[PDB]
């Protein structure tokens, strides 16, 4: 269930163990996916009000949404998480090309004329 | 003044800048380009224009300071290309 | 959430209203690619 | 008004023998001659040419003798041996643009109407062509002295000729990079280019060292162009240019992956051409 985006059953099978204890790996596994929601709200959403992503992991309110709102953006707004959802700056390069090609065309031409 | 980065401009900047109208600034700009000192084009619902070519003017001993650095990276350009067409093409004449 | 977050799709949520809408990402042609898929394949041919 | 000139070899060699022939002088002399040839179709040509006896001396530079009956004599002699061949112009031998070569031109003028000269060198050294032609004008500006008898470089190459090719081939016998396939364009323009874009870059680097210490003409006539090269830099990486690029290039490259396809069938076939050489050989031959 980890594999996929099963979130939810996961934090089911989070104590529906049914075998013992297990409660030191449940909270290496409680941590390693809190990192992965506190990266699952850097997508690209709207406004999410102090109710939704409040109350996807496992909070009431505390200021554990301050660890992750000073953390990461989507910050402490007017019920506002903000979406800085730029994604701009990396296109438009020839020059990464105008060098690499630059190296196989005369790749090409290596093994083309010259005997091997 | 502006950099070759933009160089295209707008009819409120013309007429903040020479403080003349919406509606007179085309007939200043036309005029420019029939005499020939500017070369480009000429987009009016964006009120922007795309000069490309001016009239080349004078300048002092500070400019060719400028155009001495704009030459000296240009050249470690051709080096650093040169070298890579040298290196890598080395097999194929000795 | 995941899918994006890998890079099977792209596009967004409205996560409010409900609906996933997907953006129509055309001309491959001049996204530097297919010359990759060619690339592959000219010093394959050469070593053939 | 002339387009371009053509050099032979003929008169390639026959300067340098020439500075061979008075390089027993030892000190100093340089080698100033008679151009002779034809132009037609506004193409230059240069046939043939000698050498004028000359000195000068340091002290007073400004006194040059012609001998004008060795000149008459000898290109009478030279028309009376081929009324086809005539006089084109001249030369001197030209490291550096001597002071004379204003009015050496001026003094040979009434012969030659576009009396031209030729600059060659004699200890031969560059990355480029080392034959030099002006053109005499006296251009009028619009400041100052209007009125300048400023010479003026035409292109220049050396020409070839179906008869001296086959004395030019043989006595090279030395190196020939024929075969010229995909490697022949990568060295005679594409590493040795990029050299010829490096001299003229140096060039106004070169001119470039007046910014307060160098001679005392400013600008006026020199940085229309420059201004006009820094205007005239291309385009950079926003546009369709790349995907045009891209979508150029990606074109290519299928007819590339066609024409590399098609050549390892072909080699294939040679092999199976090959085994059936081998083994009908084997039990036939034994």
């Amino acid at each position: 269930y980890l594999m996929e985006g099963s979130y939810n059953k996961v934090f089911l099978a989070k104590g529906n163990i049914p075998a013992e204890s297990y409660t030191f790996f449940i909270d290496i596994l409680l941590d390693t996916i809190r990192d992965e929601i506190a990266g699952c709200i850097e997508k690209a959403y709207e406004k999410i009000l102090f109710t939704e992503a409040t109350r996807i992991l496992f909070f009431n309110t505390p200021k554990k949404m301050t660890d992750y709102a000073k953390k990461r953006g989507w910050v402490l707004g007017p019920n506002n998480y903000y979406s800085f959802a730029s994604q701009q700056q990396k296109p438009e390069d020839t020059t990464i090309p105008s060098t690499e090609l630059a190296k196989q065309v005369i790749e090409y031409a290596r093994q083309l004329e010259m005997i091997v | 003044t502006r950099p070759a980065n933009h160089r295209q401009l707008t009819f409120e900047e013309i007429a903040k800048s020479a403080k003349i109208t919406v509606n007179e600034v085309e007939l200043l700009v036309m005029k420019a380009l029939s005499v020939g000192l500017v070369k480009g084009s000429i987009d009016e619902v964006d009120k922007r224009v795309h000069m490309t070519w001016v009239q080349p003017r004078v300048l002092d001993l500070q400019q060719i300071k400028g155009m001495k650095d704009r030459l000296e990276f240009w050249c470690t350009d051709v080096k650093s290309m040169e070298m890579l067409v040298e290196h890598q093409a080395h097999d194929i004449l000795t | 959430a995941k899918a994006i977050r890998d890079g099977v799709i792209e596009a967004s949520i409205n996560h409010e209203k409900g609906y996933v809408q997907s953006k129509e990402m055309i001309d491959i042609y001049s996204t530097r690619e297919p010359q990759l898929a060619f690339h592959q394949r000219i010093s394959f041919c050469l070593d053939i | 008004a002339v387009q371009k000139v053509v050099v032979h070899p003929l008169v390639l060699l026959s300067v340098v023998d020439h500075f061979n022939r008075i390089g027993k002088v030892g000190n100093q002399k340089r080698v100033v001659g008679v151009l002779l040839g034809s132009w037609q179709k506004k193409v230059l040509d240069v046939s043939n040419s000698f050498a004028v006896p000359f000195d000068e001396d340091d002290k007073d530079d400004s006194v040059w003798f012609l001998d004008h009956d060795y000149l008459e004599n000898m290109y009478g002699m030279f028309k009376k041996v081929n009324a086809r061949e005539r006089i084109v112009g001249w030369y001197h031998t030209g490291p550096k643009l001597h002071k004379n070569d204003i009015a050496i031109n001026e003094l040979m003028k009434r012969y030659c109407p576009n009396s031209v000269l030729v600059i060659i060198d004699v200890k031969p050294k560059d990355l480029g062509l080392p034959t030099e032609a002006y053109i005499s004008v006296e251009e009028v500006h619009d400041d100052g002295t209007p009125t300048s008898k400023t010479f003026e470089h035409v292109t220049s190459e050396i020409g070839a000729e179906e008869a001296e090719e086959v004395g030019v081939e043989h006595l090279l016998r030395d190196i020939k990079d024929t075969t010229v396939g995909t490697l022949s364009q990568r060295i005679t323009n594409q590493v040795h280019g990029l050299k010829g874009l490096n001299s003229k870059l140096l060039d106004i680097r070169s001119y470039l060292e007046k910014v307060a210490t160098g001679k005392l003409p400013i600008n006026h006539q020199i940085i229309y162009q420059l201004q006009d090269v820094f205007n005239l830099l291309p385009d950079v990486s926003l546009q369709e240019f790349v995907k045009a690029f891209y979508l150029k290039t990606n074109d290519q490259m299928v007819v590339v992956y066609l024409a590399s396809l098609i050549r390892s069938v072909v080699a294939l076939h040679n092999l199976i051409n090959n085994k059936i050489a081998n083994r009908d050989a084997e039990k036939k031959e034994g």
